[PDB]
């Protein structure tokens, strides 16, 4: 367990993680406010 | 001496412990990094298993698990292959309809506007179109409802899980000892026949059983869906009596020697189908029935355990002659203490292999409606012929590793390696003057077609219709093949294939299957071409090989070691002495030769076979045979081949294809990049890297482990690894747009 | 001590500790030298008696409904070959009180109690005789040797009070289990080849020897 | 602690791990895995476990009882799966932030005392209130605990204790297999109980 | 189909092969082969009971190759006559 978490955040695992979680939240913006170009809030 | 089981019990105790230090392996990488560096050499180093250890029984159990897992993920990888298959596919729709339906096994999400690529495949479908060609294996393996896919994907699946275990047990539960390694005799026997004979045994039997019956109904018009299932065919007898009437007697005809009487489903009547386009497969189960045989004969030479056999030392020791002294003698004490002896002999032997296979493969297609799927033929092709050509490379790289680190002749000393190594210069002489005279004559035939062109003197020129170089020597070959069948074959009634000749075309759904491949003055130039570019390839290669240990320049590089930058600017420059250099640079010689192979099929496939049949039987070929005339000149290559099938790729844009554009332009750029790394040196780099240091440096934000320029070795394996990525890839857009918007 | 096919290096480690030692290893799978998992001497040992016990069981099983489905007030729907019981569904089904599933599950709930029980003290003899099970404990202790743990549900019946008796019932044991275990071979490849039913080929075939191997070797199904 | 050697374990003749040494209530030994190894994480663990099984106690009786108590003609409550989305006096978003906030306020409190055990103990507003319990996960007091049943000697604790956990376990199963055969079927538990009682030899999984 | 030419030839062939096996005129299991022209005497381990140390293997190979040539020269002979 701990050894596990050790190697869980070794650079390539979090890394991956990370970028993974990016991607997801990236994508659903996206998903949610497609093809936007500006900001039209304010 | 006799042959027996052999492990021991907990090697290594499986454990987290290792995983949270990086690089347990070698003692200084366990102690933790000091520099980016660092990181890179962990990963150079992550297999080169004899170099973290020196006990042959170590790296043999550790090569074994690793064996344990690429087979998991072999096995991973089909089952992901027989679920898209099942699930994402329009394998159905096509089996109805074969030549009508594109094959297509994947679809994309609709996410950022890429639906695009979800292209109108037919078949009520919209995905990717797929050129893997496991729709022509799936419907030649009998396989016609989406259930058996899942159950085919689910059972690989297992497998994998099984492989995975497997490994772990035998590198942490019960490891083999290395006696049992070292048992080639009972290893050979056992392949021989326990997997090759065995395997093929048993993939004949299922093509007798399920692949016959089932593509019989098939090819009888049946829809798939009314077919009985393949078991069916196993219960009940008379529906197999029914097709083909042999088995009503069943067996006894084997047993009795009355073999004859099984010609209905295993026959040898050669050349293809015409129907589906691919060989009769009552001939293929015919094949792999006389190769079980063969191979579980061939499986019973060398003895084991009960004195019947051959010991493989008496055969290497009995070889010898008055030219090499006691050669063979040692060579088994060789073979059996160094894995990379072994990895570059099998690695230069799949390498041929699956070069071989390419060229069988277009030649006969196997599968049926695999001749007239263009796209198919064109992406197995080039797929074998780039692994073979990098297995060939690998080849020597491991042959050049052996020769720097396990050769030793004061303790395992062999008399033929021994006079290579004493007359290498003369080997690699001769070889560098035939290279040479291979480059002029080939190549340099070009140039003068092209100048004659140029100058408008086409009656100079080396052309069909100028001056003629007929390759009579290919053209008499294949011609006494077309003769072959009831002359010097009798029992063949068809050509092996329809390249040799005898006419008979062949076509499938209004498309040209295959027909007569005719060899001119440009199939001799380009043949000269592949000659000269293998031979040079080879002289780097061998070179590399041969001068590993030492040479008049650097008496002692062996000491330096297999991979090594350099030994300084003395002597006048000693840049790229090592072998691993050697096998950088037989990567873009090799690369070279691949793509003038693969470029060479595509056009004349395109120019003389490939095209579409007519009511008259008049042949409209997708290149109007051009390629006689027009590839006898660079200025052709570069026009009627690269700006004219580019245009296929190019516009590619705003349609399913586009993404085969994208990779186009992202290879070309890719390419480009990698002259980045193959043109400048780490000095300036790292002087660079220098001042950018110190601008972190000046706003506290610089990283502890200090931020190194890359090895020199490492600067050139980016190089090499990012030109070859990118060409290749360039290559795979532009052949994948071009045939599946012309095929 | 008479030998079958032995084998120098067999017979080293077949020296005759066990019942039924005939030192017939010429394959030498036993080999202790190489001794690993599941090849330990051992285990294979354990094996080769559960095996022969099960296949003694199974022959005498397989064999009996269609024996009995001759003679006496047996249903003749009851009675049918250890084939068409529902054990291949392809070759015939039968609809018991359960989904023929459902069975197999049950089966292999109560199944793995008594096997993980087995194991566990074939691992760590005596292992069993502690924590509670409804009682029943003192009799699941085991005595040393896994292959017969004895006991009062094992051998209520006393058997063997002297060691020889033990010794010569072993020996009689491991031969019927291995003729059992050939026998139901037999069972397995001729209900394929000749798909009639062991009891049933018996009689028909002691009718006259007209019905040879050979003559099956058409291979109707 | 009382670390029992000799305590009934999961896989009988299997020693148990180390850090399940029988001190928390209803220990077996049961950690394949070895997740609750980590002094720390095994108290983290066992909070999530009390928590989790004081949740599905009160689930599985909310879904089980009302269910039992209408396929008899007592009440008419409706079908738990599809009890989420029939209308109330207000919409459910509302509902969820009004109930959100609450059980927020009440799950802050019980995060501080987790991570500091025994300083929230004390009411904010009216300071002369104090929660008796004296155990992380036990809170007492006479909120949590008016009756005072399980105050006595450490041992009868033990083991009331050990009876929570155990009825904890069987109601999150039980919530869990609700779950699923609803998904599976298109019925209701206590349907899927009385047609199997029916047909125990025939209405079970292998019935699709 | 019993004592037919197919099964008169493959008897004979089968016979003849074990027959030269068990004596000399073949490689038997425990007679190494030099080089086809001389065998030499050797103990490949597994013990036998026939007095000419005749191991089961040794039979069962020779049979095998005995089967083999009898299956290659009635299947010749019937291709041609
Ligand atoms: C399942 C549990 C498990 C555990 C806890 C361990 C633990 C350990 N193993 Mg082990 N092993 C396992 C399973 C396991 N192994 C299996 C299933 C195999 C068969 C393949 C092996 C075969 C094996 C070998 C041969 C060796 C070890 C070694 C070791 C020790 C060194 C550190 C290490 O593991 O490498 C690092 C941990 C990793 C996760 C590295 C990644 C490896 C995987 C296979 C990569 C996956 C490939 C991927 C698909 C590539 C495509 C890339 C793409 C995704 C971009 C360590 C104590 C080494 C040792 O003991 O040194 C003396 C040793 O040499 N193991
Ligand atoms: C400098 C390079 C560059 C720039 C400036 C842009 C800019 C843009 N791209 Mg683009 N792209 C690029 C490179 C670039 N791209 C490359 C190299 C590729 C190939 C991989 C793509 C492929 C690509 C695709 C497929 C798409 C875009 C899209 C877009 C637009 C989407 C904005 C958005 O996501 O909503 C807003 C996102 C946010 C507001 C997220 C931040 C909010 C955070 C999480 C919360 C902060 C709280 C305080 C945007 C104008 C999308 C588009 O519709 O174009 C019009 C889209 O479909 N790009
Ligand atoms: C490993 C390959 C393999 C396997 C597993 C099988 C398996 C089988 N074969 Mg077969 N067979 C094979 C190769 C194989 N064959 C080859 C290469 C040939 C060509 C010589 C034949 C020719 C053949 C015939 C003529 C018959 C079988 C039959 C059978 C089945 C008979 C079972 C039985 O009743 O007893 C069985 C499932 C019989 C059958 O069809 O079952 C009804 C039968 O009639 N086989
Ligand atoms: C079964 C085939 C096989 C096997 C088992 C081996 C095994 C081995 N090789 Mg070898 N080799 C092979 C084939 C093989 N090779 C072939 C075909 C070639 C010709 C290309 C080479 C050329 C070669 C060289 C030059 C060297 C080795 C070396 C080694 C040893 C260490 C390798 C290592 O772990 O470094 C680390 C491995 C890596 C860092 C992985 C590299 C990742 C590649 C470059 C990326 C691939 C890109 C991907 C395909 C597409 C892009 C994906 C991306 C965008 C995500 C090891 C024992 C090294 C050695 O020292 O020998 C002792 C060494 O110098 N090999
Ligand atoms: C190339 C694949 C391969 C190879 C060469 C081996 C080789 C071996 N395995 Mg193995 N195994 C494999 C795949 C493989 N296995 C896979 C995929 C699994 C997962 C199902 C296993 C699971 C496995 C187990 C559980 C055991 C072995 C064992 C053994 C050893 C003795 C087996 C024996 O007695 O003969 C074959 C015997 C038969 C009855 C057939 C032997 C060295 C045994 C061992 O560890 O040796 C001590 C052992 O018990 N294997
Ligand atoms: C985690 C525990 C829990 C939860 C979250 C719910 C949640 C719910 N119950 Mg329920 N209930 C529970 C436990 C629980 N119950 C227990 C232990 C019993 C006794 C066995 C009941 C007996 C019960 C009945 C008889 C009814 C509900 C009903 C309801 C629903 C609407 C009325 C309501 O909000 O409750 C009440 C809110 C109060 C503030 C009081 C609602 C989704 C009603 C329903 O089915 O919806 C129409 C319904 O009639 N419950
Ligand atoms: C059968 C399940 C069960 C059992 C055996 C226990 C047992 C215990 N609980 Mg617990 N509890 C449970 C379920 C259970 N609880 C559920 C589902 C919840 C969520 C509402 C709680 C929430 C809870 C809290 C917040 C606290 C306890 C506390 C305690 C302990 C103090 C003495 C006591 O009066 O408790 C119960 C004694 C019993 C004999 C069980 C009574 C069962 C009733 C009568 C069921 C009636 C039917 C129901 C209305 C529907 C004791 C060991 C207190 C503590 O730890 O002391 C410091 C405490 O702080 N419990
Ligand atoms: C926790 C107690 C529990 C109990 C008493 C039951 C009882 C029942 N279940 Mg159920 N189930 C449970 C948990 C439970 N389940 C859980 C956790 C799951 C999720 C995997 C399921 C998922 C499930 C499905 C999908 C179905 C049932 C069905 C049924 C009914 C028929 C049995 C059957 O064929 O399915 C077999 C159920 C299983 C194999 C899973 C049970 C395994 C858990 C671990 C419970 C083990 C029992 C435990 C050791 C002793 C219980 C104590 C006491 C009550 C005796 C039956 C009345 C079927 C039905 O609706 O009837 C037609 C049905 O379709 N269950
Ligand atoms: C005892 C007398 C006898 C006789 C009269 C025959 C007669 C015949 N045999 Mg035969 N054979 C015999 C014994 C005999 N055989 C024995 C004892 C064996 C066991 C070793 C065989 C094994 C055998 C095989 C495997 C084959 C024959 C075949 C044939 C027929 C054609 C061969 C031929 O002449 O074409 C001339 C053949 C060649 C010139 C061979 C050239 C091709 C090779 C492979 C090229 C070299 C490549 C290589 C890798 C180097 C022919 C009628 C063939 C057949 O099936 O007939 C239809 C066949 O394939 N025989
Ligand atoms: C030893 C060795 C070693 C050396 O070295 C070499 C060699 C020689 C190779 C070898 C060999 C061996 C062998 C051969 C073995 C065999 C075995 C078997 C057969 C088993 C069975 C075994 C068997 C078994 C268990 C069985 C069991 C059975 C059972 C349970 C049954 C059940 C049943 C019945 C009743 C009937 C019904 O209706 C169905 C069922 C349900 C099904
Ligand atoms: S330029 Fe680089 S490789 Fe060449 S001698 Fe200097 S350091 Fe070595
Ligand atoms: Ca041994």
């Amino acid at each position: 367990m701990r050894d596990l978490k050790t190697y869980l955040s070794v650079a390539p695992v979090a890394s991956t993680l990370w970028f993974a979680a990016l991607a997801g939240l990236l994508i659903e913006i996206n998903r949610f406010f497609p093809d936007a170009l500006t900001f039209p809030f304010f | 001496p006799e042959v027996k089981i052999l492990v021991d019990r907990d090697p290594i105790k499986t454990s987290f412990e290792q995983w949270a230090k990086p690089g347990h392996f070698s003692r200084t990488i366990a102690k933790g990094p000091d520099t980016t560096t660092w990181i890179w050499n962990l990963h150079a180093d992550a297999h080169d298993f004899d170099s973290h250890t020196s006990d042959l029984e170590e790296i043999s159990r550790k090569v074994f698990s690793a064996h344990f897992g690429q087979l998991s993920i072999i096995f991973l990888w089909l089952s992901g292959m027989y679920f898209h298959g099942a699930r994402f596919s329009n394998y159905e729709a096509w089996l109805n309809d074969p030549t009508h339906i594109r094959p297509s096994a994947q679809v994309v999400w609709p996410i950022v506007g890429q639906e695009i690529l979800n292209g109108d495949v037919g078949g009520g479908f919209r995905g990717i179109q797929i050129t893997s060609g496991f729709f022509q294996i799936w419907r030649a393996s009998g396989i016609t409802s989406e259930l058996q896919l899942y159950c085919t994907a689910i059972g690989a699946l297992v497998f994998a899980a099984l492989m995975l275990f497997a490994g772990w047990f035998h590198y942490h539960k019960a490891a083999p000892k290395l006696v049992w390694f070292q048992d080639v005799e009972s290893m050979l026997n056992h392949h021989l026949a326990g997997l090759l004979g065995l395997g093929s045994l048993s993939w004949a039997g299922h093509q007798v059983h399920v692949s016959l019956p089932i593509n019989q109904f098939l090819n009888a018009g049946v829809d798939p869906k009314e077919i009985p299932l393949p078991h069916e065919f196993i219960l009940n007898r008379d529906l197999l009596a029914q097709l083909y009437p042999s088995f009503a007697e069943g067996a006894t005809p084997f047993f009795t020697l009355n073999w004859s009487k099984y010609a209905d489903f295993l026959t040898f009547r050669g050349g293809l189908d015409p129907l589906t386009g691919g060989l009769w497969l009552t001939d293929i189960a015919h094949h792999h029935l006389a190769i079980a045989i063969l191979f579980l004969i061939a499986g019973h030479m060398y003895r084991t355990n009960w004195g019947i056999g051959h010991g493989i030392k008496d055969i290497l020791e009995a070889h010898k002659g008055p030219f090499t002294g006691q050669g063979h003698k040692g060579l088994y004490e060789i073979l059996t203490t160094s894995w990379h002896a072994q990895l570059s002999i099998n690695l230069a032997m799949l390498g041929s292999l699956t070069i071989i296979v390419a060229h069988h493969m277009y030649a006969m297609p196997p599968y049926p409606y695999l001749a007239t799927d263009y796209g198919t033929q064109l992406s197995l092709f080039t797929h074998h012929m780039w692994i073979g050509g990098f297995l060939i490379v690998g080849a020597a790289a491991h042959a050049a590793i052996f020769m720097v680190r396990d050769y030793d002749p004061t303790t395992r000393y062999n008399d033929l390696l021994d006079r290579v190594l004493r007359h290498r210069d003369a080997i690699i002489s001769h070889l560098n003057w035939v290279c040479i005279f291979l480059g002029f004559h080939s190549f340099g035939l070009y140039i003068h077609n092209d100048t004659m062109s140029a100058l408008g003197r086409p009656q100079d020129m080396f052309s069909d219709t100028a001056i003629q170089l007929q390759p009579v020597f290919a053209q008499w070959i294949q011609n006494t093949h077309a003769l072959a069948p009831g002359t010097t074959a009798p029992g063949a009634t068809t050509s092996t294939s329809l390249t040799w000749g005898g006419g008979d075309l062949v076509s499938v759904g209004g498309k040209v299957a295959l027909l007569p491949i005719p060899l001119g003055t440009a199939d001799f130039l380009v043949h000269h071409i592949h000659a000269f570019t293998i031979h040079v390839t080879v002289l780097i290669l061998l070179k590399g090989v041969l001068f590993a240990r030492s040479s008049r320049l650097i008496p002692d590089k062996a000491n330096l070691g297999f991979r090594f930058p350099c030994d300084g600017p003395g002597r006048g420059g000693t840049c790229q002495v090592s072998a691993w250099d050697h096998v950088f640079l037989g990567l873009f010689w090799m690369y070279n030769a691949i793509s003038v192979v693969i470029f060479h099929f595509s056009w004349k496939m395109q120019s003389d076979v490939w095209g579409s049949i007519n009511d008259q039987g008049v042949v409209t070929h997708i290149t109007g045979g051009n390629f006689a005339q027009s590839s006898i000149t660079i200025n052709g290559w570069l026009r009627d081949f690269l700006w004219a099938q580019a245009s296929q790729v190019i516009q590619s844009y705003g349609s399913s294809l586009s993404a085969y554009g994208l990779f186009f332009l992202g290879a070309h750029f890719v390419w480009a990049f990698s002259l980045m790394f193959l043109f400048s040196g780490r000095g300036y780099w790292q002087e660079l890297i220098e001042s950018i240091v110190w601008a972190h440096n000046k706003l506290k934000v610089a990283p502890a482990t200090q931020p190194r320029a890359l090895s020199i070795v490492q600067g050139r394996a980016v190089g090499v690894t990012h030109y070859l990525l990118g060409g290749i890839a360039t290559t795979w857009a532009f052949f994948l747009a071009r045939i599946i918007a012309v095929g | 001590r008479p030998l079958w096919f032995a084998s120098k290096q067999s017979l080293s480690y077949l020296d005759g500790s066990l019942p039924g030692d005939y030192g017939f290893d010429p394959l030498g799978l036993s080999d202790p030298e190489g001794t690993g998992g599941f090849i330990e001497p051992r285990w294979l040992a354990y094996g080769e008696v559960i095996n022969g016990r099960f296949a003694m069981l199974g022959a005498v099983g397989a064999i009996a409904p269609e024996y009995l489905g001759k003679v006496g007030l047996i249903p003749q729907e009851t009675a049918l070959a250890w084939f068409q019981t529902g054990v291949i569904p392809p070759a015939g089904t039968y609809n018991y009180w359960a989904d023929n599933y459902t069975l197999f599950v049950l089966e292999m709930a109560l199944m793995g109690f008594a096997e993980h029980r087995r194991f566990q003290d074939w691992a760590k003899p005596g292992s069993m005789g502690k924590q509670y099970f409804l009682g029943l404990e003192k009799g699941f202790g085991g005595s040393g040797n896994p292959a017969y743990p004895g006991g009062p549900f094992f051998n209520p019946l006393g058997f063997g009070k002297d060691e020889k008796s033990l010794k010569e019932l072993k020996l009689k044991e491991v031969k019927n289990g291995r003729l059992a275990m050939l026998a139901i071979l037999g069972y397995f490849i001729q209900g394929l080849v000749t798909g009639v039913g062991p009891y049933q080929n018996l009689l028909d075939h002691v009718a006259d020897p007209v019905n040879n191997n050979v003559l099956t070797s058409l291979k109707f199904h | 602690t009382v670390a029992e050697p000799d305590r009934p374990l999961w896989f009988p003749g299997s020693t148990p791990p180390p850090w399940l040494d029988g001190s928390l209530p209803g220990d077996f030994g049961f950690d394949p895995l070895g997740l609750g190894s980590d002094p720390e994480s095994l108290r983290w663990n066992v909070q999530a476990e009390l928590v989790h099984s004081r949740w599905a106690m009160l689930g599985a009786a909310g879904i089980f009882i009302p269910e039992f108590l209408t396929k008899l003609g007592i009440l008419n409550t409706p079908s738990w799966y599809t009890a989420g989305e029939q209308e109330y006096f207000t919409d459910t978003t509302t509902l969820f932030i009004v109930e959100l906030v609450f059980i927020g306020w009440a799950e802050g409190r019980r995060w501080a005392d987790i991570l500091n055990p025994g300083c929230v103990n004390t009411d904010p507003i009216f300071p002369n209130n104090k929660l008796t319990g004296t155990d992380v996960g036990y809170p007492g007091g006479l909120w949590f605990d008016p009756l005072g049943w399980g105050s006595a000697s450490p041992q009868k604790l033990k083991e009331l204790r050990t009876k929570e956990i155990k009825n904890g376990r069987l109601a999150m199963l039980a919530v869990m297999g609700a779950w699923f055969q609803h998904i599976y079927t298109g019925t209701g538990p206590i349907d899927n109980l009385f047609a199997h009682l029916a047909d125990p030899g025939h209405a079970t999984i292998f019935a699709a | 189909f019993i004592g037919s030419p197919t099964n008169l030839i493959m008897v004979t062939s089968t016979s003849l092969m074990l027959f030269a096996g068990r004596f000399g005129l073949a490689p038997s299991a425990n007679r190494k082969a030099t080089a086809g022209l001389k065998l030499e005497a050797r103990d490949s381990g597994l013990q036998t009971g026939d007095p000419a140390g005749f191991t089961l293997a040794d039979t069962l190979a020779c049979g095998v190759v005995g089967h083999i040539i009898g299956v290659g020269v009635v299947l010749g002979l019937k291709n041609i006559g």
